[PDB]
RNA sequence: CCUAAGAGUAC
């Protein structure tokens, strides 16, 4: 339930490509220079411009309380409190590759229904990321 | 019924209309269309024949053929085009249509997958919904041209544990191809699971295409002004090169390639130049075509059409050939009485520089008619000879 | 079949409420698959559909002679003068839900011929019937209840 | 060739084919009239004495 | 009826496999229809004025 | 043969606009499109229903009746 | 020949009922209701009004074949809420909305003078 | 609109298809294949009308 | 059409002029008193000629008079045509669309189609259903198929009013949508 | 038009064709 | 409170209105019910006594079946399927008679004005063929040469357009929503510019054009449907809309009745 | 009923 990863990124490039609703953004972490992000975002549902600051968090579950998906997704009832309430853009995906980029750097690949993400950084702060499902939460 | 896959065991479903109704995927082994084709039905009259018909000749058992150790049935026609349009990254499905598509899958386990996008609006992608039809435990990894682990072009295919990780689903994935989804599923889970996969994929993709729509029209065969001007420039450049070759040959300055006469070398050069002209004009047109072009979408999916169809419809029909040669001099030293004697220009000997959109001049129409006549004669002779040879 | 070699049999028959409809309430008399167009390259089918649309809207006869100076651009401009999309595409709505179709449909009048090959004259079944006098095998032909 | 290697057989039907996206891969749509003409001999068994009777 | 009354027949076998008589010859321009012929064994052998 | 009662696509009644159409073409010297618009046929389905009709019954009426009373 | 009578599209046959409910074994508190002699006209309306409900977790319909006029509607609600009750509430809301629309249309038509 | 040009034989409308033939009283010279001892043949289908 | 030197204009021109066309039009309108100007009048005055395949070997023909007879900002939508770069014509085509037969003259825009499709339609328009004769009610034919509401095509050729196609049509104008609607 | 010796256009060629079909017909070869 | 309506054009055979504060499903269901679910009177049985015309008997029967008939009080009539008579009676059918003779040397046009009602309507407002043109002659049924006769009797039952399109009282129903494509329910096909190549609908005057810079509204549902209903003539178009709403409500009430009684 | 011929249907 807790945040596996959290950082602040600056967007250097927005690549529409052939798509009208999805754009691939590259971002560089503003604190750790060894952390970089490639991410497909629905710009129609969450507009992103170049040189934009995004707070990015990767978590295992959205519930505030610690874990005691396998349960069918339910529409959010009124009064439901979740981590997504604090962010603007939330996606859910699976980790499908862990690559050893270098001695310290590792890369984690996520697929949110076909929207691809690659997060690269030293293993000292990316160690909480493991092969399972995750939620990606982005705020401006 | 040239092969054993053209004679297969089906299960009866009684319907209130005067036609045999069969799945679209099973028409490929039968080589069957619906433009008047007639098909035959035989009923076993004993338990032994019935049992061996169900256990040996059943359609699911014939999915992978011994002919090419690859599936003979696959996703074809509309279901193919839709499955390319549904699995695009742009394709996002809202809650209501997601629920309908999930219910349309007969063996859906009853759990709603978590949306690919949760906030600010719950949206599912087409890959997520199509992964429901894919049986659990299937891993497929095909790397197309230039694809990386990240897919900027969304080409290739990666499916992990029944979930489409990435890749646009098209003819290479759900078609009758070796190493595709059909082959992997029938070699991992069984022919019954493969047939059920056929049904599930067809149902979900057909529902999505019904509620999304697909068409084609005259505007899909039209290239814009600059591209048409460049196509005309390419045709003119090719005709000028042909004129230069003709000047060299008529001045005897042309040298014969080893192994053929001077006239054959001249004809070979002219035909090569005209063919590369048509190909270059077609490539210009196809590059011009936007991703929203319907013929482009059909060609990209592989359901129907080819690059040559786009080239002939939009850029240039090309060179008409009879018996592997250009249009012969039926009249004395000339193709038609509308041309002067000894004219070896592209238009005189059957080059159709006009596209089907622009129409054909009468001489081009007659030459194209000659080419089509040769094609029809060849088709008839070929089918007769192949029947004899097969017997 | 159209006048361009586009033969085909009726797959299913939908009622008017199930057919897709334009913003003017017009429903098609026929729905044909797009996939019949690219491989067969029957561009004349599309051109004649556009010309027939223009002719029906304007009341003049569509001159579809082969080697005349009638271009697709002129027909498209005439159609645009009539308030329709120049290439014949129309925004159609799904008949089951009323929602807009994401893709616009090529729509217009086209001349179709009904061919002599009806299904009722070709359906034939035989479990047991007349037998040949010499070989004691079932007779030949559906007119004789053959096999 | 015309009577031994290949012969005309009974319990066979022939008709035009149309596509059905709502049918299974192994399922074939059979017209009701064709189903009424083509027949299968089912041996009367204690397990299926009832339903066969209903068909009779 | 109009096509049948202006039909021409070439009495060259029909089961032969040499394609030259069936080809649309250049001298056929304006005398017989370039594209009107059966697709079967009678391709090119049956011509229409 | 004879003018169809209803437009095939939408179902608007066009069988009552044939003689009016012929009168407009003959007496008022109008062109086809203006006459079609005057009769109220605004959708090209009805316009093609009335415009493309071939009144073969006039031919059939030239033959003497098979059974004359 | 094999053409079915058209009235089979809206007339209930002998020995069959308008609605039949089967519990769904895939998910808890889920039912599948088969509607006979109905089509998309009712299916889409019922599905939308069911999706308007806050306690409905899943609501979908499908016409398994255009040949036969019938559709299956799957409804899954939260614990303690009968899916039949959800169907009841959806139908009630549809009736109320249709009555309001008929009243409003009558009132608006009565304002015309050129009709 | 009936154009004629047909016969009524036993009540059935029969049309005579135009029979194609090689023209008479014309000299035609054809090359022959390698196995044949004759290389070129000049023939005329001489016929008096 | 016969082409003569026409020394007055100094260039090759058709022997037929607007006066002969006017006389032909007058005869056609009167048919719907002047001296009759029929096809035999053009034949007997040296205006039109009959050329067979043997004589056609020794003539040069102009496909159209307007683009080939007169000696030499174009529409980009038009098809590409050539002027043949020669002025020695002896005869002129009356109209190119006259190379097609009865079945092919029914095809709308046959030059925009692939030729096997034209052949398919030609072999398939004979199987088309319509009105074969107006006196079908008094004929005891073995089999007759008649359309309820034959319609003349919206896309019609100039050569099909000599074939009486608008009087005896063999088809209907149906509103067609080219769509992947239901997969059926 | 006014000039009796003026050259004809492509449209005028359909008059001559009409004249041809006025005197020959469609089955003129059979009848002749 | 609920679905709101504002009507733009009121004609004898057309009504053009706006349907606001309603779901897309409800608007589509109303359109479908109007197309196919409204009961109407039309000729269903034809007994041909004399036919010396050039038209086939079933040809004339098919033409007669397509003749629009007045159906204002069609709800008072009963279906022939649920009536206690043997074949047809006065509580479930209207009897017309078409009797024509060619006593004129010119062509005699047999119209629908010669359709004479024989059965006693019992004061209802059904049976009459709908006359629209100013000449007074209805749909041209047949033509007679001199000496030709056509005598026949028509039994007209009530029916809905689902059973046969001859019972459809709705003609063409124009149905449009979101003219500015603000919901992005369509991806416009274009060559150069989608705005220029796609003509603006007449309904675009009734909505605010987009600001071209505002972000896409993902919370916006579908409402404000511009609908134009046309009447063949059997019932007034306002009655078409009212009866369509009534029939949809009846279907929903029947679902409730079945659920409650089971 | 047999034979022959012709016209087509889908490859
Ligand atoms: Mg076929
Ligand atoms: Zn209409
Ligand atoms: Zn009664």
């Amino acid at each position: 339930s807790n945040t596996l990863f959290d950082d602040i990124f600056q967007v250097s490039e927005v690549d529409p490509g052939r798509y009208n609703k999805v754009c691939r953004i590259e971002a560089a972490s503003t604190t750790q220079d060894q952390c970089k992000l490639t991410l497909d975002i629905n710009v129609e549902l969450f507009p992103v411009a170049a040189q934009d600051s995004l707070t990015v968090t990767i978590a295992s579950s959205l519930n505030l309380e610690d874990t005691p998906a396998t349960r069918s997704w339910r529409p959010p009832q009124a009064g439901d409190r979740s981590l997504a309430d604090d962010y603007d853009y939330v996606m859910y995906g699976t980790a499908y590759k862990f690559e050893e980029v270098s001695k310290d750097l590792i890369a984690v690949y996520y697929s949110f229904g076909g929207l691809l993400m690659r997060l690269e950084g030293n293993y000292r702060n990316l160690n909480n990321l493991k092969q399972e499902n995750a939620y990606l939460l982005i705020r401006r | 019924s040239l092969h054993k896959m053209s004679m297969m065991a089906h299960r009866v479903k009684v319907i209130p209309y005067s036609t045999f109704r069969l799945n679209l995927s099973v028409t490929s082994p039968y080589n069957a269309d619906f433009d008047g084709d007639e098909m035959n039905l035989h009923v076993p009259q004993s338990e032994e024949t019935r049992a061996e018909l169900s256990q040996l000749c059943a359609v699911p058992l014939q999915i992978v053929s011994p002919q090419s150790n690859k599936p003979c049935m696959g996703i074809v026609q509309d279901t193919l085009c839709g499955i390319r349009k549904l699995t695009l990254r742009d394709t996002f499905i809202e809650l209501d249509q997601v629920l309908n598509m999930l219910y349309w899958v007969p063996d859906w386990d009853g759990v709603i997958p978590t949306p690919a996008i949760i906030k600010p609006k719950p949206l599912w992608s087409g890959k997520q919904i199509l992964s429901v039809a894919i049986p659990n435990g299937i891993h497929l990894q095909r790397f197309d041209e230039g694809t990386t682990l990240l897919s900027p072009k969304d080409n290739g295919m990666l499916i992990i544990d029944g979930q489409i990780i990435f890749g646009v689903v098209e003819k290479k994935t759900v078609g009758s191809s070796n190493g595709g989804l059909i082959h992997v599923v029938t070699r991992e889970k069984g022919p019954q699971v493969c047939a059920k996969l056929f049904g599930n994929i067809q149902k979900v993709v057909n529902f999505w295409l019904l509620h999304n729509g697909f068409s084609t029209g005259i505007g899909d065969t039209i290239a814009d002004g600059p591209t048409m001007r460049e196509i005309t420039e390419t045709i003119a450049e090719a005709k000028k090169k042909v004129l230069d070759v003709t000047k060299e040959a008529q001045a005897n300055l042309l040298t014969a390639k080893h192994g053929m006469t001077l006239r054959e070398s001249f004809e070979d050069n002219v035909v090569r130049f005209l063919n590369e002209a048509r190909d270059k004009a077609g490539r210009l047109a196809e590059v011009n075509l936007k991703d929203l072009n319907n013929v482009k979408q059909m060609v990209m999916a592989g359901s129907k059409g080819s690059f040559i169809n786009i080239a002939q419809m939009s850029a240039c029909v090309g060179q008409q050939s009879v018996e592997g040669k250009r249009i012969a001099f039926g009249f004395v030293d000339r193709t038609l009485p509308h041309f002067s004697k000894d004219d070896y220009s592209p238009e005189s000997k059957g080059f159709v520089e006009n596209s089907y959109l622009r129409g054909l001049t009468p001489q081009e129409f007659f030459f194209h008619a000659m080419g089509g006549r040769e094609g029809l004669i060849d088709t008839a002779v070929k089918t007769a000879e192949t029947g004899y040879i097969q017997r | 079949a159209s006048r361009h070699g586009q033969k085909g049999t009726i797959g299913i028959t939908y009622r008017r409420e199930d057919m897709p409809f334009t913003a003017e309430g017009i429903v098609p008399d026929l729905i044909i698959n797009p996939h019949a167009i690219p491989s067969r390259m029957t561009v004349a089918h599309l051109i004649e559909c556009l010309l027939s649309k223009v002719a029906a809207l304007s009341g003049n006869e569509g001159d579809a002679s082969p080697f005349t100076d009638i271009t697709v651009e002129g027909i498209s401009k005439l159609l645009r003068e009539h308030g329709y999309q120049s290439r014949g595409f129309e925004v159609m709505y799904n008949g089951h839900t009323g929602k807009k179709l994401m893709a616009q449909i090529f729509f217009g009048p086209t001349y179709y011929q009904r061919l002599r090959h009806m299904v009722d004259d070709k359906i034939h079944a035989r479990a047991r019937g007349p037998m040949q006098v010499l070989t004691r095998q079932p007779v030949e032909g559906r007119s004789r209840d053959g096999g | 060739r015309g009577n031994l290697m290949g012969k005309r057989v009974d319990f066979s039907a022939r008709t035009v084919i149309s596509g059905d996206p709502n049918l299974e891969l192994d399922q074939v749509g059979v017209p009701k009239s064709i189903a009424k003409t083509l027949t299968y001999p089912e041996v009367v068994t204690p397990y299926n004495i009832d339903r066969l009777t209903q068909l009779v | 009826t109009l096509s049948h009354l202006r039909r021409t027949n070439t009495p060259i076998g029909r089961d032969g496999k040499l394609a030259k008589p069936r080809q649309l010859h250049n001298t056929h321009w304006g005398l017989v229809c370039p594209a009107e012929t059966p697709e079967g064994q009678a391709c090119g052998l049956v011509k229409n004025l | 043969m004879i003018v169809p009662v209803r437009c095939f696509s939408c179902g608007k009644v066009v069988g009552d606009k044939w003689e009016s159409y012929l009168n407009l073409l003959q007496e008022d010297e109008l062109d086809e499109g203006t006459a079609l618009s005057r009769l109220g046929l605004k959708r090209y389905c009805c316009r093609r229903m009335i415009l493309t009709h071939v009144d073969l019954i006039e031919k059939f009426l030239r033959y003497n009746p098979l059974e004359k009373r | 020949m094999n053409a079915p009578d058209r009235f089979e599209l809206f007339l209930l046959g002998e020995g069959e009922s308008k609605l039949k409910i089967d519990p769904d074994t895939k998910a808890p508190n889920a039912v599948v209701i088969t509607f006979e002699k109905e089509d998309h006209t009712l299916g889409n309306l019922i599905r939308a009004e069911l999706l308007n409900d806050r306690k409905v977790l899943f609501a979908a319909y499908k016409v398994e074949h255009p040949f036969f006029a019938r559709f299956k509607l799957r409804i899954q609600t939260t614990e303690g809420y009968d899916p039949k009750d959800a169907l009841k509430n959806a139908c009630n809301s549809i009736i109320n909305k249709l009555g309001a629309l008929k009243t409003n249309f009558e009132t608006e038509w009565n304002l015309q003078t050129l009709a | 609109f009936d154009m004629g040009g047909y016969f009524i034989i036993n009540g059935s409308e029969k049309v005579l298809i135009a029979q194609e033939r090689s023209a008479g009283n014309i000299v035609q010279v054809f090359k022959k294949a390698a196995p044949s001892p004759i290389s070129h043949v000049a023939e005329i289908r001489s016929a008096l009308e | 059409f016969i082409v003569e030197d026409d020394e007055s204009l100094g260039h090759k021109e058709l022997k037929v002029r607007k006066g002969h066309i006017a006389k032909l039009m007058a005869t056609e309108y009167q048919d719907i008193d002047v001296e009759e100007y029929t096809w035999s009048s053009l034949l007997n005055e040296g205006l039109v000629e009959y050329i067979d395949a043997e004589e056609e070997e020794s003539i040069l023909i102009a496909m159209q008079p307007e683009d080939l007879e007169p000696a030499e900002d174009v529409d980009p939508a038009k098809r590409i045509r050539v002027s043949h770069h020669a002025t020695t014509f002896t005869h002129c085509e009356i109209h190119p669309s006259m190379i097609l037969g009865v079945a092919a003259s029914i095809i709308p825009f046959p030059d925009h189609n692939q030729s096997p499709r034209n052949t398919y339609q030609s072999a398939m328009g004979k199987q088309a259903m319509g009105v074969f004769l107006t006196n079908y009610n008094v004929r005891m034919d073995t089999m007759a198929n008649i359309l309820y509401y034959p319609q003349k095509p919206l896309g019609t050729t100039r050569a099909m009013e000599y074939l009486k196609f608008r009087e005896l049509p063999a088809g209907q104008n149906a509103i067609v949508a080219i769509a992947c609607y239901s997969g059926y | 038009f006014e000039d009796e010796s003026a050259p004809i256009t492509a449209e005028d060629s359909w008059a001559v064709i009409s004249a041809f079909f006025r005197e020959k017909g469609l089955v003129s070869q059979q009848l002749d | 409170e609920g679905p709101q309506v504002k009507i733009r054009e009121a004609s004898k055979d057309n009504v053009d209105f706006i349907l606001s504060n309603v779901d897309l499903a409800m608007a589509n269901s109303l359109r479908r019910v109007m197309i196919a679910e409204i009961p109407t009177l039309a000729i269903d049985s034809v007994e041909v006594e004399t036919n010396t015309t050039v038209l086939a008997d079933e040809f004339i029967a098919h033409r007669l079946g397509l003749i629009p008939l007045q159906s204002m009080d069609i709800e008072q009539l009963e279906y022939s399927r649920d009536c206690f008579c043997e074949d047809h009676c006065d509580k479930c059918s209207v009897v017309l008679t078409l009797q024509a003779f060619g006593e004129s040397e010119s062509t005699t046009n047999v119209y629908s004005k010669d359709l004479v009602i024989v059965s006693n309507l019992m004061g209802r407002n059904i049976g009459h063929p709908i006359i629209q043109d100013k000449e007074g002659n209805g749909v041209l049924i047949c033509k007679l040469r001199k000496g030709q006769e056509l005598k026949l009797t028509c039994v007209a039952k009530k029916g809905i357009a689902k059973e046969h399109a001859k019972w459809g009282p709705a003609a063409a129903i124009e149905f449009e929503y979101d003219p500015w494509n603000k919901l992005k329910h369509t991806d416009y096909w274009y060559e150069q510019d989608s705005a220029k190549e796609w003509p603006q609908s007449k309904n675009c005057e009734y909505e605010d054009p987009p600001n071209e810079g505002d972000p896409f509204d993902y919370k916006a549902q579908a409402d404000t449907f511009y609908m134009n209903v046309e009447s063949v003539g059997s019932i007034p178009v306002d009655q078409v809309v009212v009866r369509g709403i009534d029939t949809l409500q009846k279907k929903v009430a029947s679902i409730l009745l079945a659920l409650t009684q089971m």
